[PDB]
Parts: C-alpha cells; sequence; structure tokens
C-alpha cells in the first residue's frame, strides 16, 4: 500500500525518439516493479517485471531500471505502435498498487483530413429525426475547426462531434462531427454545409448538398 | 493457451447486486492464483480481491472488501465475484487477472454500469455513399448506431471480413440520456457496383443485433 506515481503523464514523441516514464512508488519496493502496456480498449499486457526483466515478446527498445522508490521506462525508440497508456505496478506489499498511467502520443507530420458529409436516411427521417454527419478523415493533428452552415447561415450547439484514438500505424485521427434537427426543420432548409478547417489544408474545405426534401 | 474470459457486467439501479464471473480454459487452475481488478472509464486501474485455488484463501482490497466478496468454483474453473450496494462510482470495466509478483495473462473485460436508467436497444440507420463524383477514387459509407443505453455496441462490417478502413468513433452521451455512436469505412468507389457493404450491429444488453446494407447515394 504504496503509492505509485508516474511522471509525466502525457507525453509527445516523434516516430524515433526515446522516451522515459518515471515512475515512483511511496516505499522501499525492493525492485518488485512491473510495467503493463495497454492499448486504447484491451486488457494490460505485460512488457517487464522486476525493475528490468522482459516479458516473452516484448522488444528490445523497451527496458526498466531504478531500485528503492525510483524506477523509469525508457522506449529508445518510439515506433507508431507504442501509443498506449503504461502503468507500473508495485508488486512488494498487499494490496498491489499502480500508477496513474502515462499517455504516449506519437508526434508526426502535418496529414490533411479528407472531409465527407452523409445526408439523412430516408428511414430516420421517418423517425422524426435527421442527422446530417460529417467525417474528417485521417488527418493530424487533433486541432481542426468544423461548423455547419444550414442555407449559408452558421448553426449552433447542435452538433456533437467525437474522435478516434490515434492510429496505430500511422498515427492519425479521425472525426465526426453529426448536427442533428428535428425532420420539420431538416424539411425547411436546403443547402447542408460543413467546413473544415486545419494545420495542412491551405484553405478552408466546405462539402454540401441539397434538400430538406429527404 | 490461456482464456480468461469475464461476464455478468451490465445495467444495475444502484442499490442492486451482481455476479461476474472469470472463465478459465489452457491451464491448471488451482496453480494460479486469481484476482479481479477494475478500471474506472478514463483512469487508474484499481485492485479489488484475490483467491488461491488451492486453499481457498482470499485477501480482499478494504476499500472494497465491506461490499463485494470473492468465489472459485474449482471444478468449473471460474472465479466470481459478489458486488452489492452497488453506486455508480462503481460503474468500471472489471477484467480478472491471473499470478501473484506480477499478472501474466489478463482477462478482456466486462462493464458494470450502475444507472437509474433503462436499457435501449439501438436503432442502426444507413450513412449511405453519396454520389461518385464527390466521392472520387475512394468512397466512404458507415451505419449510424442510435439510442441506445447501457454501453457497448460492437460494430462489424462484412461479417468481421472488412476489417480496414473501418473507424468506429467513440459513442457520444447525447442530450437524450442514450447514446450514439458511428462506423465508417473506405472502400473503392470503383466497387460500388460490385460489392454490398454490410454493418453488424449487435447490444448486447439488449442482445440486439442487426445486419444492415448500406447501399449508393442518398438525399431525395
Amino acid at each position: 500500500d504504496i503509492q505509485m506515481t508516474q511522471s509525466p503523464s502525457s507525453l509527445s514523441a516523434s516516430v524515433g525518439d526515446r522516451v522515459t516514464i518515471t515512475c515512483r512508488a511511496s516505499q522501499d519496493i525492493n525492485n518488485y516493479l512491473n510495467w503493463y502496456q495497454q492499448k486504447p480498449g484491451k486488457a494490460p499486457k505485460l512488457l517487464i517485471y522486476y525493475t528490468s526483466t522482459l516479458h516473452s515478446g516484448v522488444p528490445s527498445r523497451f527496458s526498466g531500471s531504478g531500485s528503492g522508490t525510483d524506477y523509469t521506462l525508457t522506449i529508445s525508440s518510439l515506433q507508431p505502435e507504442d501509443f498506449a497508456t503504461y502503468y507500473c505496478q508495485q508488486g512488494n506489499t498487499l494490496p498491489p498498487t499502480f500508477g496513474q498511467g502515462t499517455k504516449v502520443e506519437i508526434k508526426r507530420t502535418v496529414a490533411a483530413p479528407s472531409v465527407f458529409i452523409f445526408p439523412p436516411s430516408d428511414e430516420q427521417l421517418k423517425s422524426g429525426t435527421a442527422s446530417v454527419v460529417c467525417l474528417l478523415n485521417n488527418f493530424y493533428p487533433r486541432e481542426a475547426k468544423v461548423q455547419w452552415k444550414v442555407d449559408n447561415a452558421l448553426q449552433s450547439g447542435n452538433s456533437q462531434e467525437s474522435v478516434t484514438e490515434q492510429d496505430s500505424k500511422d498515427s492519425t485521427y479521425s472525426l465526426s462531427s453529426t448536427l442533428t434537427l428535428s425532420k420539420a426543420d431538416y424539411e425547411k432548409h436546403k443547402v447542408y454545409a460543413c467546413e473544415v478547417t486545419h494545420q495542412g489544408l491551405s484553405s478552408p474545405v466546405t462539402k454540401s448538398f441539397n434538400r430538406g426534401e429527404c | 493457451e490461456v482464456q480468461l474470459v469475464e461476464s455478468g457486467g451490465g445495467l444495475v439501479q444502484p442499490g442492486g447486486s451482481l455476479r461476474l464471473s472469470c472463465a478459465t480454459s489452457g491451464y491448471t487452475f488451482t496453480e494460479y492464483t486469481m484476482h479481479w481488478m477494475r478500471q474506472a472509464p478514463g483512469k487508474g486501474l484499481e485492485w479489488v480481491a484475490g483467491i488461491n485455488p488451492k486453499n481457498g484463501g482470499t485477501s480482499h482490497n478494504q476499500r472494497f472488501m465491506d461490499r463485494f466478496t470473492i468465489s472459485v468454483d474449482k471444478s468449473t474453473s471460474t472465479a466470481y465475484m459478489q458486488m452489492n450496494s452497488l453506486r455508480a462510482e462503481d460503474t468500471a470495466v472489471y477484467y480478472c487477472a491471473r499470478w501473484r509478483r506480477y499478472f501474466d495473462v489478463w482477462g478482456q473485460g466486462t462493464l458494470v454500469t450502475v444507472s437509474s436508467a433503462s436499457t435501449k436497444g439501438p436503432s442502426v440507420f444507413p450513412l449511405a455513399p453519396s454520389s461518385k463524383s464527390t466521392s472520387g477514387g475512394t468512397a466512404a459509407l458507415g451505419c449510424l448506431v442510435k439510442d441506445y443505453f447501457p454501453e457497448p455496441v460492437t460494430v462489424s462490417w462484412n461479417s468481421g471480413a472488412l476489417t480496414s478502413g473501418v473507424h468506429t468513433f467513440p459513442a457520444v452521451l447525447q442530450s437524450s440520456g442514450l447514446y450514439s455512436l458511428s462506423s465508417v469505412v473506405t472502400v473503392p468507389s470503383s466497387s460500388l457496383g460490385t460489392q454490398t457493404y454490410i454493418c453488424n450491429v449487435n447490444h448486447k444488453p439488449s442482445n440486439t443485433k442487426v445486419d444492415k446494407k448500406v447501399e449508393p447515394k442518398s438525399c431525395d
């Protein structure tokens, strides 16, 4: 019943950098220090156990160090698939305790988004609603503005947005933005438009369609 | 090959009990210790309790040791955890994991969500691949999985054979109380009148399955 603390607990590094998350226990933990890796929405995997030993199939660029209350994880080359949260666990005293995890994000070269718009399904309009969807796809950085103009007229707070986690093989993102308004108000407007603005895009992309007649 | 599969999770009104099982394959049960973890959504891993098959020895994390209890069924190779007087703070994913000083094989998880809400099955809708003009080189179609509660919704394209180009976004709790999610893939434009695209939605808390066809064009 040792507090485990990791520092830092969010991190960005280009592919090929070394990385160092440290983990420090409130007590001499005697080298019973293991490191877990957990990909977004999976069980954690054991990389290193007993400060510096590797689990089977855990690649050489990962290593562990330390003693007493201080220990470190070092990935010596970031590879895009080291996108995970890593946790340290003490195995010295009951209960076993964990750190808060560190978030390693892979910093890479600007990708510009592929914008796509979907009109509302005739089925859904039958259920009394419409959900106009824009997909900004496979871009980088996570920062990109989206706005909805319904007949050349900015809309407000009637669009939620969702983002994916970073892609394992090529460190990019994807974002849905869904405007959603009733059948009655969809049916009383004509052009529907989605406006993306991002770093690697020299000018705002507008992706649009007709008919609030659907 | 070791399998730790856990189950039992789902919706619970506050005040109710739950019983999770953790089923084992591929090793002699009796030789390793079983432990239940918990991870509250977007947070740290917590420990909850431990059992030794061999003598039914049991450690219990004191914050939980009042309300949560552990059992093993030596014959059936199943670890269990009884959960009592669930408050909403215990909404989380629960993992079982094996071994003492480190857990080498872990489970897959089961989410217990404690909410006074009801369960609803989702209404899957097409995100219909609009005009091969705008969509030129690669088109993108998907399914809007609407209005469910509790989570999750699994989504698959083409009975698990379309695996590349798929993006299933995080679900948004909407205004509703109910969630909404989306899965989308990016196929070659070229392939639209040479193949059907089907999203397969399973939302297990209401064991709603639906396979939907996402076909061509859109508004009218």
